[PDB]
């Protein structure tokens, strides 16, 4: 309840999809992606995070050559640690828009999470979550 | 988006795989001049957290409950920038948290 | 094999009309497949449009027929029932599912357009029972590779009736009015003529 | 900037010209929250009906352009330009006046 | 006393000038505008509101033919709802930085309003009203 | 056209002197209507600026005379406020006429076509006689009468053949002009004879 | 960010003597955008007396400050305009449960 | 402790010139450098000191280009200086963005940032955040 | 002055080589001094690591000793400490002046200003021979040498015409010199004759 105590005490974690046992493989991954236009991208900032084990570079291509992907704000940076880096590749020739996902996960990258996918640089799956916890709490749990 | 509070006396909580290794940002003498601090490459510091008493499990089902209204929330606001929601939960919390 | 195998199986044998297919303002068209691989381009006359404008050219011939005595010729009639047609559209059963036969989620297209095409340069047997090849069809390419061209070649084998004339006059009535249909069509994007 | 809390009774109490008022808002069906099944950003927009049933709109209309007295001063001092939400500021200001001791 | 539950419970809504009988008619509804330099442009975000009975579209080019308007930032949209949407085609020679009002109402855009006005889209003249409404009041009124 | 249409002018009734003013650098103005229309193009030589100093100039050509013997030498006097084919005879060769901005803040609703072809608000030239917008404007395509590039300025002088009172200062009229107009400086504006 | 508190001979809580400054300007249609100064003219120049060694301890806050505002800048991930206004509001509330 | 009005606090800029900390012309580029691997970062402030010594430095790389980051239009000129410096230098092998070494901040127009903007004057010193309310604000203020 | 210093090195006793080297592919380089003045540009050859391997190349003349007879045999005892006439020998031939960054942090406050315009730390020549610093730079304009961009390298090697024992020591010297320069792997300077 009332435990805070100033700003930063608040942490959030994008714990991805590895966690329920959800497919990370090449071939599955890109199901639970599609396209929508007429929406508006967001960003939202989140403080450290758990490593994944495979993570993603993808830059999907329009049959004219464009980077479907936004072009990433200055902000916005590769993912800090990734046991596996996929580069999948391929195009979409009807798509439009926004890349969006289905199942509501965000876009994890460096220490700012997102509702779309930018150009070309290395995401993960996963869902950021808000707790409160003081130094003597964390100072044993982080290890 | 619900937030917890994790804290001692009891590990008990407020308001799944056990292998929880992450990323942090690190907390003689010199460091704090940025010509002398560590980088962004090098801030990053190595953990683990172990799921001694549901802490992690507790944690990764908390992940989709704030999908449903962090993307309403993100829907509503007109500015594309880096939203920061740090203030937005600190500024909540008092609000709540004065009953009567 | 150039034309040794023109000379050899469809030789004098069948009386053919051979037309190309240009597209002037298509741009150029690359191909990546799904899984990390390597960006193979090909030409202007395909992408994901006018891929549907040649599979419009052929539906349109059956059903139009020369005011010829009182009986109706169609392109079934003339040909040796399924018929002999050499193109890239036979690779797809000259059927409008196959040339859209897209396999994969709502996020990336595993297997488009090269089911049928790049897979053997679902079966991409030809509807006429014989076998087909990635270099009968395709001209304008360079050295070995046979699917790095910019150009279509359609041919409808037509029987010669040289030994029956009865079904001579039908298989040389139709075309009179599709070479004066081919200098009249109505194309925006395709442009086709003679060689 | 001053603001009226807009509350019920416990009429229609009020705190610290025509009757017509046409709004447009926003809304505050299982798959909703994702933004692929969403409404969009021309499609989120509702009409709405309002009563001027104890001398309602009149003050607002008053009450609005008295706000670009302050506003405006505000606008001034600060350096930002894009967007500058006051959404906290009325939160934290309706703190700092009220836990006064 | 005021009550104040969650964060969002203030709306901001932009009461226009056309239902407080303030002359709308093109004639001499651009009057209340002016030009200056030296003040700086600012923007202002609100949440919901009336929309007038007109708006204007107005492209005010210098005799050369720039526009003496700003350009408009990515937040900034087409004003979603008019009754009448008012084209004026106005041109002055003797222009000086950024427009601005003389009455002090602020130019209302698609959710976000300003102290000038933007390049040659759709407006209206009002001010802007804070409030505090919770879901049970708000309901009953909105209905 | 005006070789045509001056040409039963060239008689002995009246001798005019044309000049043409000509503005180099000038960029292209365009003149759009306060409610709503087409974006009506004007010639190089019709921007606030230019066309100002037009008018001071023909205030510099006008109050200037050159003095004769011992008589009094004024253009008053002399000309048939005098007879002046131009776009400023429109405003009456006036400065406040030139700027009269019939408008509010903002944009004004017409500042300069409100005197040129409003309601041909003075509509009327300066002496009285007839007076038609091609006839200043050199360079029109066709039935525009308005969309040419160039100015001429007419001064229509008595020819004082018969007026030996007058003869010498219709000779010394132009003595001053004809070397005012090379010593004159102007970076943005040319003047041509003919 | 340690901030001390003037009031009132005056009473702080948590070298040169002349402190001339600058600062935003503190009229009937002046709050106009159109009737405003300008950005030039809006700066008002002034003075603040060392009295009760009120300037002394007010520089040597100075370093105190910029060992933890770096911290604090490096951290956060924006490189727009940081406004620590708020942040200094909300922990001011949050400390204050203590006294 | 006391806190009414968002508006109470203020970022007031305190400069070096004043700590006898030598602002001289030789003296002032030793406590500079540059570091590859840094994110440049602002942050505002309400009112400042007015300022001795002001620099108007436009350091160049050999081949001309300015190490100094490209100022945003929120960040314009100190407002009032009594002696404007126009040094000029090169780095020959320096890389990366401007920095600084006592922790001392390049001041600006209300906004302080860490780093240093091209071509334009800045002063430096560090911020203080402090509170003040009206009644004694004009009892210090002049 | 000009032609005075010039006649000590064309005497028939010294048959001395020149050879002029260049950087094509460098950019413009600039130099600005310390407190303000003129931003006087240098030539493209005259920037960090260009004259570096000039000054490596230079040292390894004399380092790499080819195996004459049977016998090691030196420059220096059959040169007439060689006598080095360049821009080089400004900086001692020595890799620590060349680069001698007398300065602090930030900006270095002086590179090439204490040594190559100073005489327009020691700037004269160490080996007690004065020489004039517009014979090194050519083709520049007008008197100004310090706007320039091309090097010379003077060697003085005798003509030992007269004495035939020291005569095989420094004919078969240069020989492999001329060798060494068409076989020189280098990407960025050019040797030429002349
Ligand atoms: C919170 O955590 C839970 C638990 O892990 C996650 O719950 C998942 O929610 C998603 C929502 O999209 C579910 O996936 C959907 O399931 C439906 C059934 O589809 C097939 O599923 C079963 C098993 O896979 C098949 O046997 C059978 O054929 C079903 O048809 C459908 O609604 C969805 O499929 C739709 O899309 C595909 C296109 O890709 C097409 O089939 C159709 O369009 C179809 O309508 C979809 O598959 C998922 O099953 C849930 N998992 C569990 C374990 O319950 C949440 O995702 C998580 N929240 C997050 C991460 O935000
Ligand atoms: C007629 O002739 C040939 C085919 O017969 C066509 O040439 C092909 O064109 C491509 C594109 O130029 C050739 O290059 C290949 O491109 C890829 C580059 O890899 C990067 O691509 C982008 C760059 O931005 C990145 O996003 C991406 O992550 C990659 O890093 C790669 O696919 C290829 O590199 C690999 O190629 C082969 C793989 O089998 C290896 O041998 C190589 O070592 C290398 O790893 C490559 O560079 C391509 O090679 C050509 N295809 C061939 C030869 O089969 C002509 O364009 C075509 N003419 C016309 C007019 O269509
Ligand atoms: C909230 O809203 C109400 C209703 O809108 C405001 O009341 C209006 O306040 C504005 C403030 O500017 C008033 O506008 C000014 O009023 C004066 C009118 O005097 C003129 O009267 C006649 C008009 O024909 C003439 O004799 C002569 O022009 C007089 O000047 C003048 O001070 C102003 O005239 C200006 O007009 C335009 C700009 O508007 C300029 O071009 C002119 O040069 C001139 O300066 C101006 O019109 C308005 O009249 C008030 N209306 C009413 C109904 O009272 C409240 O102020 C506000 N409430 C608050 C803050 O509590
Ligand atoms: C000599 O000859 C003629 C005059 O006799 C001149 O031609 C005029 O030139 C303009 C272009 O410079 C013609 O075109 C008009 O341009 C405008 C374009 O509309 C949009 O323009 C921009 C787009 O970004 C917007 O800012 C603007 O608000 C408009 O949305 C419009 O003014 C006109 O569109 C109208 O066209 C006709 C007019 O009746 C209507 O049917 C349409 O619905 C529409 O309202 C127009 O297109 C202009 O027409 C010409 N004027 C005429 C014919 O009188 C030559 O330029 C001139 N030559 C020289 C060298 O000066
Ligand atoms: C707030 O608190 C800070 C400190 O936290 C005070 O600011 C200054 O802080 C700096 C940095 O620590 C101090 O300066 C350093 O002092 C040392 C001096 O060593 C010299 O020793 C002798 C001379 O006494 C000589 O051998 C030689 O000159 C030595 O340098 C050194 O640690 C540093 O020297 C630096 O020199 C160059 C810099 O270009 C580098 O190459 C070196 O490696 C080295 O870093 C440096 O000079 C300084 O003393 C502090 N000042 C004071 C007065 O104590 C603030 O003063 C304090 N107060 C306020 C109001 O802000
Ligand atoms: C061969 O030599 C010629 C002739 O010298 C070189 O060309 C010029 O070289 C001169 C120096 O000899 C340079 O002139 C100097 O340039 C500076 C002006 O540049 C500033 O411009 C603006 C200022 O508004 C800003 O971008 C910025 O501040 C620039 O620095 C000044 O340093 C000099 O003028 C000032 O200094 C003198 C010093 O006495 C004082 O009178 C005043 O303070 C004065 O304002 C000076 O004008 C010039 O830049 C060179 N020109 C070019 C085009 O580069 C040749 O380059 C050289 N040839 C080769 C092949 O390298
Ligand atoms: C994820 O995939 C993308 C796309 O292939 C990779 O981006 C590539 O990054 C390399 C450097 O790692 C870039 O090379 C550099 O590019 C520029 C000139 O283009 C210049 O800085 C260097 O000379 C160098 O060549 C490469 O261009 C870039 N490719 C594209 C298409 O942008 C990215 O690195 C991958 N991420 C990981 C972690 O592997
Ligand atoms: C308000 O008026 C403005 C003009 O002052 C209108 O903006 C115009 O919007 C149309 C589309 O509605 C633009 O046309 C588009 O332009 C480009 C180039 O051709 C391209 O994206 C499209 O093919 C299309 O033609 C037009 O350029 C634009 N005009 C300007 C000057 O920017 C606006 O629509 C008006 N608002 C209304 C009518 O509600
Ligand atoms: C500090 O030094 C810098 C660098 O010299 C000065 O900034 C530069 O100031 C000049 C002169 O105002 C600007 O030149 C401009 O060029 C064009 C015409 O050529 C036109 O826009 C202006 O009339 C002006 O002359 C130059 O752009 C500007 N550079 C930058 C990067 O802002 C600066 O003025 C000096 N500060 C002080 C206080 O003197």
């Amino acid at each position: 309840s009332g435990t805070l105590q100033k700003t930063e005490d608040v942490h959030l974690m994008g714990f991805t999809l590895s966690g329920q046992k959800v497919a990370d493989s090449p071939l599955e991954a890109s199901k639970r992606w599609a396209f929508r236009t007429g929406v508006p991208p967001k960003n939202v900032e989140y403080t450290e995070g758990e490593e994944a084990k495979t993570c993603y570079n993808i830059s999907v291509t329009d049959p004219s050559g464009k980077s479907l992907l936004l072009d990433p704000p200055s902000n916005i940076r590769d993912y800090p640690k990734c046991k596996t880096v996929h580069h999948i590749q391929g195009q979409n020739p009807h798509a439009q828009g926004i890349a969006l996902h289905l199942w509501g996960a965000f876009f994890l990258y460096d220490r700012v999470a997102s509702t779309t996918m930018y150009r070309g640089k290395v995401f993960t799956e996963g869902n950021i979550a808000a707790m409160i916890v003081n130094k003597t709490v964390h100072r044993m749990i982080f290890s | 988006d619900e937030s917890p509070s994790f804290n001692t006396s009891s590990l008990t909580f407020s308001y799944c795989d056990a292998e929880l290794r992450i990323w942090s940002v690190q907390e003689a003498g010199l460091s704090w001049i940025p010509f002398f601090g560590p980088g962004i490459e090098g801030l990053y510091t190595a953990g683990l957290i172990k799921n001694q008493n549901n802490l992690v499990c507790r944690l990764r089902r908390l992940a989709n409950q704030t999908a449903k209204s962090l993307e309403l929330l993100l829907r509503v606001t007109t500015e594309e920038r880096t939203f920061s929601l740090i203030n937005r939960i600190a500024i909540d919390f008092l609000l709540t948290r004065w009953g009567g | 094999l150039e034309k040794e195998y023109f000379d050899q199986h469809f030789g004098p044998f069948f009386r053919t009309e051979q037309l190309i297919i240009r597209a002037p303002l298509t741009d150029k068209h690359i191909y990546q497949p799904y899984p990390s691989g390597a960006d193979v381009p090909f030409g202007p006359p395909l992408d994901i449009q006018i891929l549907h404008q040649v599979l419009d050219l052929q539906i349109a011939i059956e059903n139009i027929t020369a005011s010829y005595d009182n009986e109706t010729v169609t392109l079934q009639d003339i040909c040796l029932t399924n018929c002999t047609i050499l193109s890239v559209l036979n690779y797809f059963q000259n059927s409008h599912s196959v040339l859209d036969h897209k396999k994969g989620d709502d996020f990336f297209v595993y297997a488009d357009y090269h089911t049928h095409f790049l897979y053997c340069v679902d079966p991409c047997l030809g509807t006429f029972g014989g076998p087909v090849f990635p270099w009968l069809v395709l001209g304008g390419y360079d050295d070995q590779n046979y699917n790095n061209a910019t150009a279509l070649v359609i041919t409808f084998p037509v029987n010669n009736y040289y030994n029956d004339t009865e079904k001579l006059q039908r298989a040389q009535a139709w075309e009179k009015e599709f070479i004066n249909f081919v200098k009249n069509y109505k194309n925006p994007n395709l442009t086709i003529s003679f060689t």
